[PDB]
RNA sequence: GCGUUGGAUUGUUCACCCACUAAUAGGGAACGUGAGCUGGUAGACCGUCGUGAGACAGGUUAGUUUUACCCUACUGAU
RNA sequence: GUGGCCCCUUUAGUCCCUCGGAAUUUGAGGCUAGAGGAAAGUUACCACAGGGUGGCUUGUG
RNA sequence: GUGAUUUCUGCCCAGUGCUCUGAAUGUCAAAGUGAAGAAAUUCAACCAAGCGCGGGUAAACGGCGGGAGUACUCUCUUAAGGUAGGGAUUAACGAGAUUCCCACUGUCCCUAUCUACUAUCUAGCGAAACCACAGCCAAGGGAACGGGCUUGGCAGAAUCAGCGGGGAAAGACCCUGUUGAGCUUGACUCUAGU
RNA sequence: GUCGAAUUUGGGUAUAGGGGCGAAAGACUAAUCGAACCAUCUAGUAGCUGGUUCCUGCCGAAGUUUCCCUCAGGAUAGCAG
């Protein structure tokens, strides 16, 4: 318990700094804030793109409605294929409201630009035949609406690629109740038509 | 005579808390501890930053900022608490005096010994150790 | 049998109150809230004073040393001025922040009455 | 009595948030405390939080945040247990300060400002339940 | 409960494990969903870019596949039909994409393969061909530099899973067919000179420590690693042969040539100057501890030490403690005399400090304990000068040298030091 | 010797504010342990802590001692 | 000149004692000589039994 | 467990618990098996569950970030993002806690008056608490404090109605038992049940 | 405060003490409840308090001196008969 002391001479190690040498070395980190996006920018829909994954349901519905309204000014741009990539998996969504909003969006984008549907037809049919085999019946029922609205616009390359997956998925979901059966039967009519 | 007992609770039955009655030096980045975790209380009024240091030569005194407490002769716990009792030895800045060693290195810290009991006087008066 | 402090200490590898919970270090901390207390006998008189209340007047000496009277804190002019410049740059910017701030030296940062005397 | 609590809170705090009303921040600023924190306590951080941003348009909030980010970080905020704004940004900033103060073992954040600015509501928003009493009356 | 049963897997599997003749349709209702899910997976904060993610939120498709994989892997043994291609689907899901799968799904498949191998559905000979190629791929430096690639965690998972596999296989009897096969891949990794033998060395050390790979074939792998060009592989080999050394030295094929090749390649030959001092010292330790133990002769060691035998040098107490460890009864004492006269000139000279002199004498007497006739009486006397030295380091040191030569060559000492029995033994034996 | 006020303020008052006034002086006899009348344990909630029972750095709320007819003193009365 | 300056573990017994109806052989106990060295908190929901001026000050660091 | 409706409901199975018809190996009781010995006995092997090990679960207790390159250090993502600038202007009920306004008044300045039953006096009836002895003051000693002691001021019967200063003259709080009980917990020893 | 109902109530009946019942206050369970009441074991017991009955004569004290895991109930030196 001394007021002054040495460790030791400590042969082999670096010598030491004596007792009073001042050390003028430091480091200064710089704080980083979020941006918070308070000022309108042209790149604003690119931020609403990812709200299709929002845990809330009204958020996703209103986002799909906004993208529906903003179609003609973005139909030819760098945002449409990511829009469809991020919105197609809502076929297996838990809400009739969101599925209906997506039906409306695909109708609008089909009336405007159908080459994008022709380009994205594969993941479309994959998610449709996933919904056809979904253990949830709310999702298993609303498959054929997406299918019919798809055939309405692209129609024949979908069957030129995948015919049997479609047919066996429909015959599965049919079980082979009031209006879902009618929708399945209309889809069957349109499918067999595009098979002619 | 140094620590006062402080009691906590509605029915005050727990004491466990100790207030230092005398003047103190805490440092530059003090930042009080939470109440559930603080035991030693060093109140803001009994907290000194500057002393009144006299050079025995030159017949001159200066109001210098304190840098540290190295040795309070009573129970070196008190050194870590930073208690400025009589006879306490402190490091004070001396850059105002323009002292320089052989080599041209400016001196900015020196030892001083307090000569008063600042629990009785708000002043902390000290003498430089040349 | 498995729920015994003996078996626990065996399978893993002293103070009153060491359990599956509350190791050595924790028991001492939690005893702080209680036993800042004053011990007495049955008739009433102090055996053991409360903590930080020992009540003994120590021998308060300070020995001579050649290490007093010496320069304890030294700095060269070039390092000093560079240190001034960098921190004058740093501490004007509020988004910046120094990391340690305690190991660092921050301390390094006519009159006519002589002629006329109120009376002339 | 109140200013004793103020200085107690500051001395116990490692960070000080300064809550302003977006209707009148310069009215609700309290510059003397910032000057005291400059001279006395440079080791504290002293950031701004605009609150009640839901009452004013977005461009006014952006303007004030731009005007005040020149000097102090200045987050914008809206306090509600249900529908909030700025919660994650403030969380991120506080854990930044925590990462800087890695040796202290804990970091205390005081809430300073005028009455009726939303300090209790900001705390209740961070915790996401009613922790502090709240009322439209000031005190 | 009925409508929720398809959503609750934990109850479904406990029901299926009881009566699996029932719950066939319940299993097909989920296998179809799993098929449709895998058929899919087969194929910033700036004002402009899309917002990023935190790293812990996932997709509802992935959250379903992660559950279905476990269900199917736990009831495949009850439904051998309709599941025969399931592990092959997992394998070609892993080792043909590597990147379009999230980390949680990869981890889940990696654990389901391990339990499918614990059960005898899958064999080690085809699980190894799944696990090893992913190590090299996630140690790529191009796969590990995405945004949220979990490359380090995956490289740890695959490594500990391989360890569990081989520990599993070597319990009853040592599966030589497996060990001899997965040592060949270590050999064929150490050939690739970039860094890929890391996953051979780090693994062989673990298996040696677990006692699973006590064999002559394995020590050759670490020999080749020590003889390698990459620093972190050479160090793995050296630290293996260190851990005072371990029993692996008693399974070497030629320790003398090993030490010769080491001293020639790394330290002296090209003087490439790749190793830092902290690694050079660990190489010196290995060389000296092999040499002293097995009676080797190199003779270049003893001039290589002399550059570093100076008290103004970085951490010399380790170097001089290995100097003694390379001394024998069977080497020419002149090449050690030069060493002792360097130490004596530079450590027990005029003006030197107490610790310095004590270190010198202590590292000389433990040399002379192995090579007694390596310093002569004239300097022995100069060093036993320091007996009564008042410092308590040099005295304790000199007494050790005196007690060392009191039992070995007491005639070199003077009459003052021969302690009551050496002198009596000399008086009878001098006539 | 004689007087030395009326009020506002409990997000509080170990005090201050504006008026009137000739003036708006300071104190004691209680507070040198504890003594008229009035504001400022049991139940419950939030916060900190605790594995927990519970405790508190806190905060809020509600919440039953009841003389004199005895001696003395004092005030009046035979 | 007969040196120096200040209490629970274990082993062994020639021809040691005993195992009580006699003996032998294993074990056990002695007496010898050796070598080693049971247990945490809380209670304001509580209860019981006890206990508890040196004439001091004033305006001037 | 939460506590109408409405609105919101993001992430973590590192930890502690719970759970899994979860391989082998490890730990591993009794019975049973083998070896030695003349035998009592000694040793070894085998050895269920449980543990350990690794999978699931957070409207379970906890808890609050992720990844990569060489615990540290650099880097960049942070999806508890307000869906919109219409984002919060938000019932009824209550012997619940609180502030302000109108009205109204003896709450107050500033007290006065009246009625009934008492008190009061009388006939009859007739207790209780408390009680070492008793009962005028001042100063001193004194445990800060005398009705009794010392020194002084004084002191005249027996008494009625009132008063509440004192005496009546009958509290909390603090501490201690190696106490009594209640409660809790991987504190110790046990135990029903399984 | 409430007053047509989760309403108020009589009689009969069921639940019994480490047990019951509880729209939960540790509330109620015959003026008794953080474990009812009666008798016995039982003159239960610590610790501490209170008290302990006739006269005279003669002698006549004591307070760290040394220790058992610190208080502690003690064991002892010395003093007196
Ligand atoms: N619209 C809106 N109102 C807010 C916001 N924050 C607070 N308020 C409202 O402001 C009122 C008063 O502010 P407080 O929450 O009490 O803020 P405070 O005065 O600092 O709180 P205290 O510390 O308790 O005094 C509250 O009753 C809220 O209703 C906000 O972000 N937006
Ligand atoms: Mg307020």
């Amino acid at each position: 318990k001394q007021d002054f002391l040495r460790k030791k001479l400590k042969v082999g190690k670096p010598k030491e700094k004596a007792r009073n040498a001042t050390d003028t070395s430091f480091v200064s980190k710089t704080i980083s804030i979020r941006n918070q996006h308070l000022d309108q920018n042209p790149h604003d829909l690119t931020k609403r793109l990812t709200l299709l994954k929002h845990h809330n349901i009204n958020v996703r519905k209103e986002t799909l409605t906004t993208f529906q309204k903003s179609i003609p000014s973005i139909i030819k741009s760098r945002l449409m294929t990511p829009l469809l990539t991020q919105s197609i998996p809502l076929i297996c969504d838990e809400s009739q409201q969101v599925r209906q909003g997506l039906i409306d969006l695909v109708d609008e984008i089909g009336s405007h630009d159908a080459e994008i549907l022709k380009l994205h037809c594969n993941i479309f049919v994959l998610y449709i035949n996933m919904a056809m085999t979904h253990i949830v019946t709310q999702i298993q029922a609303d498959s054929t609406k997406f299918l019919s609205h798809l055939l309405k616009y692209c129609g024949d390359e979908v069957v030129r690629k995948s015919w049997v997956k479609l047919l066996n998925g429909v015959f599965g979901v049919l079980g082979w109740n009031a209006k879902y059966v009618t929708i399945h039967l209309n889809a069957l009519y349109t499918l067999v038509e595009y098979g002619c | 005579e140094m620590f006062k007992v402080i009691k906590t609770g509605k029915s005050r039955s727990k004491s466990w808390k100790r207030m230092i009655t005398k003047h103190t030096f805490v440092g530059e980045g003090f930042t009080r501890r939470p109440v559930k975790m603080e035991r030693i209380i060093r109140p803001s009024a009994l907290r000194q930053k500057k002393a009144n240091v006299t050079h025995p030569e030159l017949g001159v005194t200066v109001f210098l900022p304190i840098l540290a407490v190295k040795k309070n002769p009573q129970s070196p716990m008190y050194t870590q608490l930073g208690v400025l009792t009589k006879g306490t030895i402190i490091e004070v800045n001396v850059s105002e005096l323009g002292m320089v060693t052989a080599g041209g290195k400016v001196v900015w810290g020196k030892y001083a010994q307090v000569t008063n009991e600042p629990d009785r006087d708000g002043c902390v008066n000290a003498v430089l150790l040349v | 049998t498995g729920k015994k402090e003996k078996s626990r200490r065996i399978r893993e590898g002293r103070v009153k109150g060491e359990n599956f919970y509350r190791d050595s270090k924790r028991v001492k901390f939690l005893n702080m809230y209680t036993s800042g207390k004053e011990i007495r006998n049955k008739k009433g008189n102090l055996i053991r004073a409360a903590s930080f209340q020992d009540s003994t007047i120590p021998d308060a000496r300070v020995q001579p040393d050649r290490r007093w009277f010496g320069n304890t804190r030294v700095i060269s002019q070039d390092a000093l001025q560079h240190f001034r410049s960098a921190l004058g740059e740093t501490q004007k910017d509020t988004y910046q922040v120094l990391l340690r701030r305690n190991k660092l030296p921050m301390s390094l940062l006519a009159r006519i009455l002589d002629t006329e005397s109120y009376a002339d | 009595r109140i200013w004793n609590e103020l200085y107690k809170v500051i001395d116990s705090s490692d960070v000080v948030i300064h809550v302003l009303d977006a209707r009148d921040p310069l009215g609700t600023r309290c510059k003397s405390v910032e000057e005291y924190m400059k001279k006395e306590t440079p080791h504290k951080h002293l950031i701004y939080v605009l609150n009640k941003c839901d009452l004013v348009p977005t461009w006014v909030a952006a303007a004030w945040v731009k005007h005040l980010s020149k000097e102090r970080p200045t987050l914008a905020f809206h306090a509600s247990i249900t529908n909030s704004f700025g919660k994650g940004s403030l969380i991120q900033l506080l854990r930044q300060f925590s990462q800087l103060h890695t040796d202290r073992k804990q970091i205390s954040v005081g809430f300073i400002g005028y009455p009726n600015t939303g300090k209790s509501s900001i705390i209740n928003t961070l915790r996401k339940k009613k922790v502090c009493q709240v009322a439209p009356i000031p005190g | 409960r009925a409508a929720m049963l398809p959503t609750n897997i934990i109850l479904l599997q406990n029901l299926v494990k009881r009566d699996p003749e029932s719950y066939q349709e319940e299993f097909l209702q989920q296998y179809a969903h799993y098929e449709s899910l895998r058929d899919i997976f087969m194929l910033g904060n700036g004002s402009s870019t899309m917002a990023g993610t935190n790293g812990t939120t996932m997709s509802t498709s992935t959250s379903q596949l992660i559950e279905l994989v476990g269900f199917v892997s736990q009831v495949c043994s009850c439904f051998p039909r309709e599941t025969a291609n399931f592990p092959s689907e997992l394998k070609q899901l892993l080792l043909e994409h590597h990147k379009s799968l999230p980390f949680e799904l990869k981890e889940k498949i990696l654990s389901c393969l391990t339990m499918l191998r614990n059960k005898d559905v899958i064999t080690a000979e085809e699980l190894i061909q799944s696990l090893f190629p992913l190590l090299v791929a996630y140690s790529s430096h191009g796969n590990s530099l995405g945004v949220n690639s979990h490359a380090k965690e995956l490289r740890k998972i695959i490594y500990t899973n391989l360890i569990s596999l081989l520990k599993s296989c070597n319990t009853n009897g040592k599966n030589q067919k497996l060990n001899k096969s997965t040592q060949a891949v270590c050999f064929n990794l150490l050939d690739q000179p970039d860094s890929q033998g890391i996953w051979a060395t780090k693994l062989t050390r673990e298996l040696w420590r677990r006692g699973i790979w006590d064999d002559s074939r394995t020590v050759e792998i670490m020999t080749q690693a020590a003889l390698h060009q990459d620093v972190k592989i050479v160090m793995s080999g050296v630290m293996f042969f260190l851990d005072l050394n371990f029993s692996a030295i008693h399974l070497l094929r030629d320790p003398q040539g090993f030490a010769e090749k080491l001293f020639k390649e790394h330290l002296s030959g090209k003087t490439k100057n790749k190793f830092d001092m902290e690694q050079k010292i660990s190489l010196m330790q290995l060389l000296s501890r092999l040499i002293g133990t097995h009676k080797l002769i190199v003779l270049g060691i003893y001039t290589f030490f002399l550059k570093y035998l100076t008290p103004k040098q970085r951490d010399v107490t380790r170097i001089m403690s290995a100097c003694a460890q390379a001394c024998h009864d069977l080497v020419p004492p002149e090449v050690i005399n030069v060493m002792v006269r360097k130490i004596a000139d530079e450590f027990v000279s005029d003006g030197v400090a107490n610790e310095v002199a004590a270190a010198g004498i202590n590292t000389i007497r433990e040399i002379c304990s192995r090579a007694p006739l390596a310093i002569d009486e004239i300097l022995l006397q100069d060093l036993v000068e320091y007996k009564g030295s008042k410092a308590k380091g040099v005295n304790m040191a000199a007494k050790s040298l005196i007690a060392l030569y009191r039992d070995v060559a007491p005639e070199m000492l003077k009459k003052k030091d021969r302690g009551k029995n050496a002198a009596m033994e000399v008086q009878e034996a001098k006539k």
